[PDB]
C-alpha cells in the first residue's frame, strides 16, 4: 500500500525540518520512505515542496498525484490543488487570497491557474481552488495555525500523522531528537524494524563511498548539487584506519580544498594522484565543461582520478536546481585526441555508494580518468536503505613510467618514490617529449588498448542490471530505473545500463533479439541512449518516452505513457 | 634560461634538500622528477602535489605569459592559500608582477637579474627556506635593495605589515631598478599549518603515506558515519 | 514590464540596483544604449530593473563578454556587475587582463564575503579565521593590474554610490567600483551594524592625476588608503585620464574605426557581399 | 606526377628555396601541392611537393628527386628515394631513436641508394668560393633539379628576382597560391567578419595574423559603386575562455564574429559554446585539428576530433559542424559557416585538419567566385521579445542598441527572463532543438556530401588523396561527408546500399566516422583504413593499403 504525501512552503520558512521530522517518525515505525525536494534557484521566497511516498514495501519513486497536501500559506494551495486526490490540509486564515495577490509565483504559472478556474469555473481565489478540490472528491480540512500560534509547522505534520493512525511516541522522539502536539493531535481522527536501515541522499552515499574507498584528496568548486558532497567529506575529514594483522588504529586526514575555479580543481586532483593518493573531484555540467582540458592531460599521462558528475538541467547555467539526463554522449567523448575514459552511472542511492568505490578501483586498475554520472534527482532525493563485501583494487603499483606491455598498463610508481617525467606532449617510455612516428603509433595504441582490456576483464553482466522478463523490452539508465521497478510490482523486461564505456555491446544486441516493442525511457530530447545503442549494436528502439522539463520521472505519469505506448502506440511520448 | 635552471640545481644542493623529494612543475638532473603541465596551470598541479605529500619540495617554473596571462587567476588564488612552494617567473600594456603579487599577497616577493646568478641562487635559497609561498620575478640601472641604508623587508611583528607593504609597493614602481627581496612575512601561517590546526594528524601521517588498503581490504572504518544515518 | 525580484529581505543588492538606475537617469544617457552585463550569482540577477538591456553571462566571464560588446559598438555604455567569487576567484584572470587593455566600461563588484546563491561558502574577500583562505585586496589588485579609475562604496549609502557610478561612467577608461554589500542570510559577521567613513571628508584628498609626473605619488596614496580595515575608507582612491583607452589605441592604427564601427559596417547588400577581396587575391596570383 | 623533396636544418633558407622552386615550376604552367614537416623548435625539416599536369591534392612517401646539403637529410630520406639524389660531396664520409633504427634499415646510405638511384654529388663549398669576390647551396640546389626538369631558366630567374645550371643535363587559366589558414582568413574577410578574437596556438595564429595584417578593409555597393573604408577588430585574448566570450559578446551587437583555435583551445571554449547555443548566438569557431590528446603533437595533424566537437557541451543544444577537404573548400566553408551561423542562429564549428592549414597548392580561380550573404531572420528594431515562440524555432533577431533585450545562460521565457516553469521549459528547449530539424529539411542532403566516381566513406584531407587515386590503377565511389550536424543520414544510407565493399578511411584509432555513420544509419562499414601517427595520408601508402583491403579482405588496416 503506497501513500503520497506533500508538504509545501516558501523557501526559508521552516520546512526541511518539518519533512525530515515527519519522515523520520514514519520511518521509525518500520515504514519505507522515498523523499524528494523541489525548489527554485533562489535562497528565500520561492515555493519549495517535499514529496514523500510511504509504503510497507521498499519504494524508489514519487507520483504527480498527492494523497495528503499539508499547506501553511496560500501559494502551496494554488501550486498543487489540482493534483490532490484525498485530503488537503489548509490555513483557514488565507482563504480570501486572490491569484493576483501572490507575488512569489512565476507569472506564467499564475495565468494557467487563473484560467483554469475561469473555465470550469470557480472564483480564482484560494476558495475557488479549494472548491474545485471538493467536486473532485477531496476532503478539505480547515486549520487555524494563527489561533494555535497564540493559544500556545509541527501542527501541520502532526495532523497528517494522525490521519495515518500511528503511535504519537515516534513523532515525539522525532521532535525531541532534533531540537503543541496535545492540541493539533485531536482535531481530526484516523483515516488509514527487521534489519538496520539508513537514511541517505546521493551526495551522502557518494561522500561516504569516497571516504571508505580511500579518497584522501578532494578538490571542488562550489556548485549546487555537489558542494554538499564535499563539506560532508570535510566535516568528517579526520578518519580512522585499522588493519587486521596488527589491529592498530591510526588517524588520517582527507585534505578537502575549495579551489578558485573548476580548472584548478581538476588540476589539483590530478596533481594529487601522481603522489599515489586516491583523488577525486565533484562537479556539475558547467564545471565539467571547464574540466575537459584536465581530463585530456589525465588521459595522456595515464592518471587515475574520479570525477563525480552530477547532471542538472542544461545547457549552460540551465536549471541549477533541477534534474536531467542530458549529459551522456558528451562525457563519453569529452576531450580532443582519443584516450580511454571509463563511464559509470548510478540508478539509486545504494548504487551511488557502491559505484563511487568501484570508480576508484577502475581508475587505479586502468590508470585512467573515471566519470561517475549521478543525476541531480538522486542527489536531492533520499530514502530508507537496507544493508546494500567490497574491496580495494589498487592495480599494478610498485624506471620507465610508460613502459610498453601487451595489456597497455605500465607499472606505476609515485612522486617521491622514483624519478619520473610527465608531460601533456606525446612522449616515450621515460615520459620525455617524442614526435617520432614509431613511438607515436605505439604509445597512442597502448593507451587505447587499456580500454579493450577493460572490455574483456569486466564481465558484460556487471555493466547492466535486468529486472522483470517479457516480449516488451525497456532500456534506461539512472533514476527512472527505480520508477519502472515500482511499476513492475503492478501489471516487460527492464534493462538498466550501468557502464557506458566500455559499453556492453553484445549483451545488449542479444537482449534486444526477440521483441515486439523496444522502449527507451530517459530525461532528454535527442534520446541519447538509443543513439548509443544504435552506434554499438546497429539496432533501433521502436519507441521513446522522453521528458526534459527539469522534473524527475513520476510513477503515475510514466504508467500512463507505457499504456499509451504498449496498448496504443505512438513512437515518441513527451512527458508533461 | 640555461642560467636560471642552473641556479635552481645549486640552491637545492646548497640547502641540502634530497633530490628524490624535489618536483619541478612547469607549463608548456641528476634524478629530479619533472612535470610538464598544461598552459598556465602549473600552480594548481603544484598545489595538489604539495598538499598530498608535504615532504616534497615543489618548484614552479613559468613564463611571463604562462603565469600572469593565461594563469593569472591561479596566480592570485595561490596568494590566498600561502602554500609552501616557490614560483620562479622567467620575465596593449604590461603588468607589474611584484605589485600584483603583494596586492594578492604572497608572503615572500623578490626580483633577481638573470646573471648575477650568485644573487639569484641566494634568492632561490631564501624562497625555498621561506615558510609559505614565494615568488621570484627574474629579469632577462640595476641595483640591489640589499645595498641600501636600512632596507629591511622582513616583517617580524604584526604591527610592521602596513609599513612593509607600503615600502615594497613604492620600490616596485621604480624604473634605478631594484633587485632583491621586497617583502617577507612569515607570521602568516602556511596552508599546511592551517590544515594541521583543524586536522592535527595531517603532517605525521600524510595523505600520500596513508594505507587505505591491506591485501585488498579497505582499512577505513565508517561505522560511526553509518550510525548517524540509522533510521 | 513584469519580472519578480527574489533577493532576501535585507540584501545590499537592493541598494546597488537603486544607485545604478538613478545613476543612468540623472546622467541623461539614452537607455537604448545602456547594457548591463552580469556574471553568475545573486548579484548576477540584476536586472530586475526601466527599459535597459541585460546580458546575464557565465560565471567569471562578464568582463570578456563586455569587451566584445564594447569594441564592436563603442556607442553602447557597458556596465558590468559581478560577485566577489565571480570577478576575483574564477574571473581573476579576466580581471587583471582588463586593466592592461583599458576599455571604457564600468565594473561594479558586489563585495559579499560569500558564494551567496550556492549557499554561503567563503568568497575571496572573506578574511581567514571567520575559513582557511586569505582575502585579496580588490582596490590594490585593481591598481596593480591596473586600472585607471578605482573606488569603493557602500550599498547602504545610495547617494554616494550613485555619484561614484556616475563619475565612473563619465570616466574615459576602465573603472572599478568595489561595493561592500551585506548578506543577512550567510554573512553573520560584516552585518551593518558593522565603522565606515568617507575619504572625500579628509582635508586635502585629491585622487586625480592632473600631470603625468604625479602618477606614482597618487598611486602610493591610493595603496596606503587601501590598507585601512577594522575601525574603513570609501570614495575615489585613484583616477588617471592620461592613459589612452583601448578604443583610442585602435584608432591610432585604424582612423576609420570610430567613424565606421564593426556594428555599423554593411557586409551585405541584398545578399551580395560588399567587401573588396581583389588585392588580397591579386597579391597571390601565380 | 613528379615528387620533389628539399631538406635540411630549420632557419637555413630551406623554405625560401622551396618557395622559389615552386613559384618557378608553377608559373611555367604546372600544378603544385606542397607541404612542410617539422619539429617543435635547429631540428630537421623538409618540403615535399608533387609537380603535375593537372590538379594535384596529395604527396607521396616515395621521392623522385631529393635535394640535400647535409648528412642528416641524406640519412632521413635515402630509403624513400627512387630516381635522383643530389647531395653534398663534403659529407660523403660522415657517420651517424630515429638514428638507432637508421643504424640498420652517409657513404653506406649512398651504397644502398645505388643498388637503384642516379647519384649527383655537388661541390657546394667550392661553387660558393667561386662566387667571391663576386646560404647559397640552396640555389643549386633548386637549379640542378630545375634543369633536371628541362624547363627554361627564364622562369626560375624571374622567381629569384621577385624575392650551376649546366652542372647536370636535362632528365625530364588564372591561379592562386592558397594555404588553409590563408583560404579561411580570406573567406572570413569576404564573408563579413568584423570581429575576430583568438589566443595564439600553432596551426591557427597564422589565420588571425593575416586578418590583422589586412584589417584595413574596403567595401563597395552594387547600386552606387560608392566605396567605403572599414576595419576588422582583431583582439588577442588573455586565454581561449576570453576568446569565445569576446566573440559571443561581439555577435550580440550584429557583427559577424569568429575565432580560431586548435584542440587544447577548443576544450577551453566548451562553456562559451553552451551559452551561445542557449542564447541562439551566431558565432563560428575554426577548429584546426592537430595531434592530441592534450598538448599532443603541436606541429602534426590528425582527424582525432570529430564526435567530441559534434557532442561538446553539457545539455542539449543545436550546433552545426562542417568539414573541409581541400584548400578551395576551406575558403568556401568559412563563408558558408558564417551564413549558417546567422540563418540558424547557432554556433558553427568549422573543422579543418592541420595538414590543410600549412600545406599549399595552386588553385584555379573557378572556386567560386557564386558566394552570397544570408543574414537570416534579422530586424532593425525595436514589445519585442528576443526568443519569441515560432514554428521553425528561429526567433527574429534584433541587435544591442536597437531593442530592449535580455540574454541569460539560465533557462528563459520569450523575454529572456529566468523561468523554471515546467511548461516554458518544455516548449523553450524544444524550440532550440527544432532549428536543427529545420536545418535538416532546408539544407539539401546533396550539399552536405560530395561524391566522386561511382564505396569509400571519408572526410577532410584524405579525400584529395583518394581523388588522385581515381586515375592511377583501375580502381570506387568516393563519398566525402561535409556536414556532420545535421548529418545527411538518408542520403548516406541510400549510398551504402548496393555494394560488396564499404571502406572507411580516416586519421583516428577509433574510426569515429564509422561510429557516426552507424549511429544515424544502423549500417556497418566492411573495412577501415586508419592512421594516427601525426602524418597525412600519402598517395602511394594509401594505394598499397587499399589493395590489402580489396585483395586480402583485411578488416582493419593500420598505416604505420
Ligand atoms: C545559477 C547558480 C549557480 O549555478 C552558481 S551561483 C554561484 C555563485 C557564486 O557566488 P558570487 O560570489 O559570484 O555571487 P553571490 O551569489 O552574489 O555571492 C556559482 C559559483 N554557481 C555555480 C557555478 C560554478 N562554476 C561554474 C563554472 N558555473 C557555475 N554556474
Ligand atoms: S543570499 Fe545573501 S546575497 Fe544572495 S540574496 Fe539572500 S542575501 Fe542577498
Ligand atoms: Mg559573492
Amino acid at each position: 500500500m503506497r501513500l503520497s504525501w506533500v508538504i509545501g512552503g516558501a523557501q526559508g520558512t521552516g520546512i526541511d525540518t518539518a519533512a525530515n521530522i515527519f519522515g523520520n517518525a514514519v520511518a521509525s515505525a518500520g515504514y519505507y520512505i522515498y523523499g524528494n525536494r523541489e525548489y527554485y534557484s533562489n535562497i528565500k521566497g520561492r515555493h519549495s515542496y517535499f514529496s514523500l511516498t510511504i509504503s510497507d514495501k521498499r519504494v524508489r519513486s514519487n507520483t504527480q498525484k498527492i494523497d495528503i497536501l499539508v499547506s501553511f500559506d496560500a501559494e502551496t494551495v494554488f501550486q498543487h490543488f489540482y493534483d490532490v486526490k484525498d485530503i488537503l490540509i489548509y490555513n483557514k486564515a488565507v482563504e480570501t487570497t486572490k491569484i493576483d495577490a501572490v507575488q512569489s509565483m512565476e507569472p506564467e504559472l499564475a495565468e494557467r491557474i487563473k484560467d483554469f478556474l475561469t473555465k470550469q469555473g470557480y472564483e480564482t481565489t484560494v476558495k475557488g481552488a479549494l472548491e474545485y478540490a471538493s467536486k473532485n472528491n477531496v476532503t478539505l480540512i480547515p486549520v487555524n495555525y494563527d489561533e494555535i500560534a497564540k493559544k500556545v509547522n509541527i501542527v501541520g505534520i502532526t495532523i497528517s500523522y494522525k490521519l495515518l493512525g500511528l503511535d504519537v511516541n515516534y513523532l515525539i522522539e522525532a521532535i525531541n531528537s532534533t531540537f503543541a502536539v496535545k492540541d493539533s493531535y485531536d482535531i481530526v481522527e484516523s483515516r488509514y524494524k527487521e534489519r538496520r536501515r539508513f537514511w541517505l541522499d546521493g551526495n551522502t552515499a557518494v561522500a561516504i563511498g569516497k571516504i571508505y574507498g580511500g579518497v584522501r584528496f578532494q578538490s571542488y568548486y562550489p556548485i549546487t548539487p555537489a558542494s554538499d558532497e564535499s563539506v560532508y567529506i570535510e566535516a568528517h575529514q579526520d578518519v580512522l584506519m585499522e588493519d587486521p594483522i596488527t589491529g592498530d588504529k591510526k588517524k588520517g586526514t582527507i585534505v578537502v580544498v575549495q579551489a578558485e575555479d573548476e580548472l584548478a580543481a581538476i588540476n589539483m586532483a590530478i596533481g594529487a594522484a601522481l603522489t599515489g593518493v586516491r583523488a577525486a573531484t565533484a562537479t556539475s555540467g558547467p564545471g565539467f565543461s571547464l574540466m575537459v582540458e584536465g581530463l585530456g592531460w589525465a588521459g595522456m599521462n595515464e592518471v587515475p582520478v574520479v570525477i563525480t558528475y552530477y547532471i542538472r538541467g542544461g545547457p549552460s547555467t540551465g536549471l541549477p536546481t533541477r534534474t536531467a539526463q542530458s549529459d551522456l554522449i558528451f562525457p563519453i567523448f569529452a576531450g580532443h585526441g582519443e584516450f580511454p575514459k571509463i563511464v559509470l552511472a548510478s540508478g539509486d542511492h545504494a548504487e551511488a555508494f557502491k559505484d563511487a568505490i568501484w570508480a576508484l578501483n577502475l581508475a587505479e586498475k586502468y590508470q585512467t580518468p573515471v566519470i561517475h554520472l549521478v543525476e541531480k534527482t538522486l542527489a536531492n532525493s533520499y530514502s530508507t536503505i537496507p544493508y546494500e563485501k567490497l574491496k580495494a583494487e589498487r592495480g599494478k603499483i610498485v624506471y620507465k613510467r610508460f613502459k610498453f606491455t601487451e595489456d597497455g598498463i605500465s607499472p606505476r610508481a609515485f612522486l617521491g618514490k622514483a624519478t619520473m617525467y610527465y608531460t601533456g606532449d606525446e612522449h616515450n617510455e621515460e615520459g620525455h617529449i617524442s614526435e617520432d612516428v614509431v613511438n607515436r603509433t605505439m604509445m597512442y595504441e597502448k593507451r587505447m588498448k587499456k580500454l579493450e582490456v577493460a572490455d574483456k576483464e569486466i564481465p558484460e553482466e556487471s555493466r547492466v542490471k535486468i529486472y522483470g522478463d517479457l516480449n516488451s523490452l525497456i532500456i534506461t539508465w539512472g533514476s527512472p530505473t527505480g520508477v519502472l521497478r515500482d511499476i513492475l510490482e503492478e501489471s516487460f523486461t527492464l534493462l538498466q545500463i550501468r557502464m557506458f564505456s566500455p559499453f556492453p555491446k553484445n549483451l545488449v544486441s542479444k537482449l534486444m533479439e526477440g521483441r515486439d516493442k523496444i522502449i527507451t525511457v530517459e530525461g532528454n530530447y535527442l534520446a541519447q541512449t538509443s543513439l548509443l545503442v544504435k552506434m554499438y549494436t546497429g539496432k533501433d528502439v521502436t519507441n521513446s518516452i522522453l521528458k526534459w522539463n527539469g522534473r524527475p520521472f513520476l510513477r503515475d505519469e510514466l504508467e500512463e505513457a507505457l499504456i499509451k505506448v504498449i496498448k496504443d502506440g505512438e513512437k515518441r511520448v513527451v512527458l508533461n | 634560461n640555461f642560467g636560471i635552471l642552473n641556479a635552481e640545481q645549486q640552491a637545492i644542493v646548497e640547502l641540502g634538500v634530497d633530490t628524490k623529494n624535489v618536483v619541478v612543475v612547469s607549463g608548456i638532473r641528476t634524478p629530479i622528477s619533472g612535470v610538464h603541465t598544461l598552459h598556465g596551470r602549473a600552480i594548481a598541479f603544484a598545489t595538489g602535489i604539495k598538499l598530498s605529500n608535504p615532504d616534497l619540495v615543489v618548484i614552479v617554473n613559468g613564463g611571463d605569459g604562462d603565469l600572469l596571462g593565461i594563469g593569472a587567476g591561479h596566480f592570485v588564488a595561490a596568494g590566498r592559500r600561502n602554500v609552501d612552494m616557490v614560483v620562479i617567473l622567467h620575465d596593449n600594456d604590461a603588468v607589474n608582477p611584484i605589485a600584483l603579487a603583494i596586492s594578492s599577497g604572497y608572503t615572500f616577493v623578490a626580483r633577481g637579474y638573470a646573471y648575477d646568478v650568485k644573487h639569484l641562487k641566494e634568492l632561490i635559497k631564501s624562497a625555498i627556506k621561506h615558510k609559505g609561498l614565494a615568488l621570484i620575478d627574474v629579469l632577462q640601472r640595476i641595483y640591489k635593495l640589499d645595498t641600501l641604508p636600512d632596507w629591511d623587508p622582513v616583517v617580524k611583528k604584526p604591527e610592521e605589515v602596513n609599513e612593509k607593504i607600503k615600502r615594497a609597493i613604492d620600490k616596485s614602481l621604480e624604473w634605478r631598478i631594484p633587485i632583491g627581496i621586497f617583502y617577507q612575512n612569515e607570521l602568516v601561517p602556511s596552508y599546511e599549518e592551517r590544515i594541521k590546526a583543524n586536522s592535527p594528524a595531517y603532517l605525521d601521517y600524510t595523505p600520500a603515506k596513508q594505507l587505505i588498503e591491506k591485501e585488498g581490504k579497505l582499512t577505513t572504518i565508517i561505522d560511526p558515519l553509518l550510525k548517524e544515518r540509522e533510521v
